């Protein structure tokens, strides 16, 4: 089997798909049960009617994934269903190859569980797991559309790359030199989608009734109507009376998901009996906790403090080279005006002789990471980088995760 | 304060141009002024500029095509130090003329 | 206008320390025993860092049922004992075999497995790894990870030198008004407008 | 709205390229010889070679002499300096009428200059004397100058200043963490305010909080500022004013 399977393991959503297809198959990674006791599958969460009382139980914790039974059952559902996903099917998978993605700071024992489950259970011939930051130097192997933003302005892989990957779990800043991550300068940002979602449930619980019981509705509002301040919090706060968005709640008898209504847009003249929630301050208050954590009362340092500390641990020759090549991946970078704000606030702290450039791809960045992650398999270095099955059967189970797939060898 | 608006954009200082010399007999003599204004040189900053113009031109003529270009200075270990050297000595080239 | 002559005492007056001051009113006295004993036995303070971590992890959690189980894990991550920092700081299962049979009924509609097993030691390890039912705290309590591994994974990734680079912004706690920066009386909470105070006196004022 | 006081209906002489004046053009009716001859005077000022030429306009009231004077003043344009003056205004008791007359002859001429100036700005970090810690005998090291470390956004640089501009720095009551504006060639000092990093130090403060200035520390630009030669004569005559005693 020549084309392998590209599976990106995440906390919110696991993106799987073959190497031939251009776009991955989106499937969630959770197990939701209702208050009545009915348990639904992860892809069937969007099909149910009532989103009021939903208990979310997922095998992925904040650090890593601990339970491989529910995650392995999700893998059996996504890989073993030909009728659920159009065109995709797999009979056994003994000759197929797998490209997986794990965390950079994962535990070694859970990685032994991963290599034993994937290697022994699924009978893969060769597998190469690596974090998402290592696939980022392989962007230049193929020609693609990627927007470049200059902060100062008003083989095929490259050595110097700076990877800032925001996620649902947390945000990681991983510097990459010679295609290898430098783990002494990696910084962790604890701000993620759970803090924006829970913070929006707290602010909406103070301005209105407590929406903490419903997480999918606040997740949809946070995905739809949220935007980052382009200039500052003060200029966006003086324009909070002109810029406002009105969200109508989805009534369970009529509509499963709500709709965002703009007061400038007269395209929705249909009246309804439901009430509308006004959103003025929470539009720009929620994404401002990355740069300024004083608004959310947390003692976190901030994103650019971890960027400057991440550049502080690097050698002085590699400091002005990594700031010229910055690629941003993840779902939190899909918010508008976040790249120019991050490049501007990063430009206001860097020295004059160094010029900062931030390259953010068009569209969703997680699908971009799956696309370049699929373009890594087409590279000829993957044939030398892959580990055979008989080599794993010869060596111990701890050697393959400790030496080649481990961060401790690169330290 | 309404007439302390931005004047220094459209104002000359007129004290730097040696035109308030009606106050120059307070602390300057005649032979101090002739002996002080006989002695103002060009051709020494021209010497320090010309001794650095050789080091500017040997890097500009050889590596000046891809040195200052942002495409080659994006990811390079040897070219970026030559770029910062050239942009470092251009400021020292114009500064001595200033 | 300004008086050029000012009468002043020698002992009472100091030029530096200047002080001016003026149904039933009664000063607020806390009847709590741990508050009085806590007062008599005593850049951000460490207890406020613990409050920010506890509020950050309570705001990090998704479900109501997972709220009391989180400060045990946060107390495992910090290193301080659980019962002391849980008693001093006030804040603000997953797997079942029958449920796994319900997921087997969920994906039972379309599947293509091939079952083939042989008794080996790696298959006993497969049955141990596949059926785990262990929390992340149980993995942190295990001796399989090194102490330097836990220090590098948890304590070394956070930034040490740079605490604050960007300018700090204080806003109102109700609507975030920066045009009126006015900290309250009993709590010292920043309140901008009049409706923010009238909504502040009822719910968000604990020290009143 | 629009104020009209016996003028503003004339937008110049309104002559053709051949020279022949129209009957109805540019707020003028009739008067061909004074308008076309006045345009010959307009080209005579556009020659930039002639001097000493005196052309009087003689006529009765309501005939258009001052209107022709606004016609040549509007036909010349804003780039050519125009000095309106009345002969009754030349009488002075401070100086003679000779000095006001020849002074007005120095007021008519203009001279445009171009010059570059250096712009420094940033947040004040340290105000401290220099050491260079060998004593050399010459000093228990200082004569009181101050190194001003201006922290800008895109750069951090330290600069040494004169005691006069340091005296104006003491006049502006700045401290550690205040955004200032300092000009190199002139020496003038303007304070913008306290930086935004110290806004959370006190809840209420009379000093406004301004953001950090974007860009480098050292900036340069060129101006095409015009300044009359009489303004250079007053600049050569008497001291105007400074920030020192
Ligand atoms: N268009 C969007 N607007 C705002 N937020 C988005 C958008 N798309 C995705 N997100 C956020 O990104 C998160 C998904 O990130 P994901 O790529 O799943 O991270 P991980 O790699 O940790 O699984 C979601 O929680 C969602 O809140
Ligand atoms: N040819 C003309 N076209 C238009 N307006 C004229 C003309 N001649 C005279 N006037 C008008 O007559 C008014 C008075 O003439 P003025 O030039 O003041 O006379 P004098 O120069 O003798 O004082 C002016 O406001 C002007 O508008
Ligand atoms: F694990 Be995800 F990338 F936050
Ligand atoms: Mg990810
Ligand atoms: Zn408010
Ligand atoms: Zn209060």
């Amino acid at each position: 089997e020549t084309p392998p399977i590209v599976i990106d393991n995440g906390s919110y959503e696991i993106k799987f798909g073959p190497s031939t297809n251009k776009k991955p198959f989106r499937a969630l990674n959770a197990l939701a049960k209702d208050k009545f006791g009915t348990s639904y599958l992860s892809n069937h969460i969007k099909n149910i009617k009532d989103i009021s009382s939903i208990t979310f139980r997922r095998p992925h914790e904040l650090g890593q994934l601990t339970l491989w039974e529910l995650e392995s059952c999700i893998w059996d559902y996504c890989l073993f269903n030909p009728s659920e996903f159009d065109g995709f099917d797999l009979k056994e998978g003994k000759g197929h190859h797998l490209v997986a993605s794990e965390s950079c700071m994962t535990l070694p024992e859970l990685s032994k569980h991963a290599d034993q489950v994937i290697f022994e259970e699924y009978e893969f011939d060769s597998l190469f797991k690596s974090p998402v930051a290592v696939f980022v130097p392989f962007t230049k192997s193929y020609k693609g559309e990627m927007r470049t933003i200059s902060g100062k302005d008003e083989s095929d892989y490259h050595d110097f790359q700076l990877v800032i990957d925001s996620g649902f779990n947390c945000t990681w800043i991983i510097p990459v030199l010679k295609g290898i991550p430098y783990y002494k300068a990696v910084k962790k940002l604890d701000i993620g989608g759970r803090f924006l979602t829970g913070l929006l449930k707290e602010t909406l619980s103070f301005r209105h009734y407590n929406m903490m019981d419903e997480t999918i509705l606040v997740n949809n509002i946070k995905e739809q109507c949220l935007f980052v301040s382009p200039v500052s919090y003060f200029d966006s706060f003086k324009t909070k009376d002109k810029h406002a968005l009105e969200y109508v709640l989805p009534d369970f008898q009529t509509s499963f998901l709500g709709y965002v209504r703009n007061p400038r847009k007269e395209n929705v003249p249909l009246p309804e009996d439901a009430q509308i929630i006004t959103l003025t301050d929470e539009l720009f208050t929620i994404p401002e906790t990355f740069f300024h954590p004083e608004i959310s009362q947390i003692t976190k340092p901030g994103i650019v403090e971890a960027i400057l500390e991440s550049l502080s641990m690097l050698p002085e020759i590699v400091r002005p080279l990594m700031v010229g090549n910055i690629v941003c991946t993840g779902g939190n970078f899909n918010l508008p005006n976040f790249a120019q704000r991050l490049a501007a606030e990063l430009q206001r702290q860097l020295p004059t002789d160094w010029t900062c450039h931030v390259s953010v791809p068009e569209g969703d960045c997680a699908l971009f990471g799956w696309e370049v992650m699929s373009q890594f398999a087409k590279t000829d270095s993957y044939r030398k980088a892959r580990v055979t099955r008989e080599e794993y059967y010869e060596h111990g189970p701890d050697w393959c995760t400790k030496h080649r797939f481990g961060y401790q060898n690169w330290i | 304060k309404l007439f302390k608006k931005n004047n220094q954009v459209n104002r000359v200082d007129l004290d730097f141009l040696n035109l308030v010399f009606t106050l120059n007999d307070k602390d300057l003599t005649s032979y101090h002024a002739e002996e002080i204004s006989k002695l103002t040189c060009v051709k020494n900053f021209v010497e320090e500029v010309n001794k650095l113009r050789e080091t500017n031109k040997q890097l500009q003529e050889e590596f000046g095509e891809a040195s200052f270009l942002n495409f080659q200075d994006a990811n390079q270990y040897f070219k970026y130090s030559n770029k910062q050297k050239l942009e470092g000595t251009v400021d020292m080239l114009n500064f001595l003329k200033m | 206008m300004k008086a050029l002559v000012e009468e002043i005492d020698k002992k009472t007056y100091n030029p530096d320390i200047y002080f001016t001051s003026l149904s039933r009113p009664v000063k607020r006295i806390n009847y709590s025993l741990a508050d009085l004993e806590a007062r008599l036995y005593t850049r951000y303070t460490q207890q406020e860092i613990l409050q920010s971590d506890r509020r950050f992890m309570e705001l990090n959690t998704e479900n109501f049922s997972d709220l009391p189980n989180v400060p045990t894990l946060l107390s495992d991550l910090t290193g301080v004992p659980r019962d002391r920092i849980e008693s001093t700081t006030k804040p603000i299962w997953v797997l079942k075999p029958e449920t796994l049979r319900e997921i087997q009924l969920s994906y039972k509609s379309t599947k293509l497995p091939k079952p083939k097993r042989k008794n080996t030691n790696r298959i006993v390890a497969l049955k141990k790894v596949l059926s785990s039912k262990r929390n992340l705290h149980s993995f942190l309590d295990s001796a399989l990870l090194n102490l330097m591994d836990k220090n590098v994974i948890y304590h070394n990734v956070y930034n040490k030198r740079y605490f604050k680079v960007l300018p700090l912004i204080t806003t109102c706690s109700i609507c975030g008004g920066y045009d009126s920066i006015s900290s309250c009386v009993n709590c010292g909470n920043k309140i901008c407008s009049v409706s923010c105070f009238k909504l502040h006196n009822e719910t968000r004022c604990r020290n009143r | 709205v629009t104020r009209t006081a016996a003028h503003t209906h004339i937008k110049g002489l309104g002559l053709d390229e051949s020279g022949v004046a129209k009957r109805v053009e540019g707020g003028f009716v009739g008067q061909i010889e004074a308008r076309e001859a006045c345009g010959v005077i307009v080209d005579l000022i556009k020659a930039k070679k002639m001097s000493g030429r005196a052309i009087l306009l003689a006529g009765g009231p309501s005939t258009g002499k001052t209107a022709l004077a606004l016609a040549i003043s509007q036909e010349l344009g804003p780039k050519v300096p125009f000095c309106p003056l009345v002969g009754s205004e030349l009488y002075s008791v401070e100086v003679k009428k000779t000095e006001t007359l020849m002074e007005n002859f120095r007021r008519a001429i203009g001279l445009r200059i171009k010059e570059t100036k250096e712009v420094y700005e940033g947040e004040v970090t340290e105000l401290t004397p220099e050491d260079a810690e060998n004593p050399l005998g010459g000093y228990g090291k200082t004569i009181s100058h101050v190194i001003v470390g201006l922290k800008s956004a895109k750069g951090t640089k330290t600069l040494r200043l004169d005691p006069t501009i340091y005296e104006s720095i003491q006049r502006e009551k700045v401290s550690i963490g205040d955004v200032i504006y300092i000009e190199a060639n002139t020496g003038a000092v303007k304070r913008v305010g306290r930086s935004d990093a110290y806004a959370t130090e006190f809840d209420l403060e009379t000093e406004e909080y301004v953001p950090l200035p974007k860009g480098e520390v050292h900036k340069k630009k060129e101006i095409v500022q015009d300044v009359t030669l009489h303004d250079l004569d007053v600049a050569n005559a008497r001291p105007q004013g400074g920030q020192d005693v």
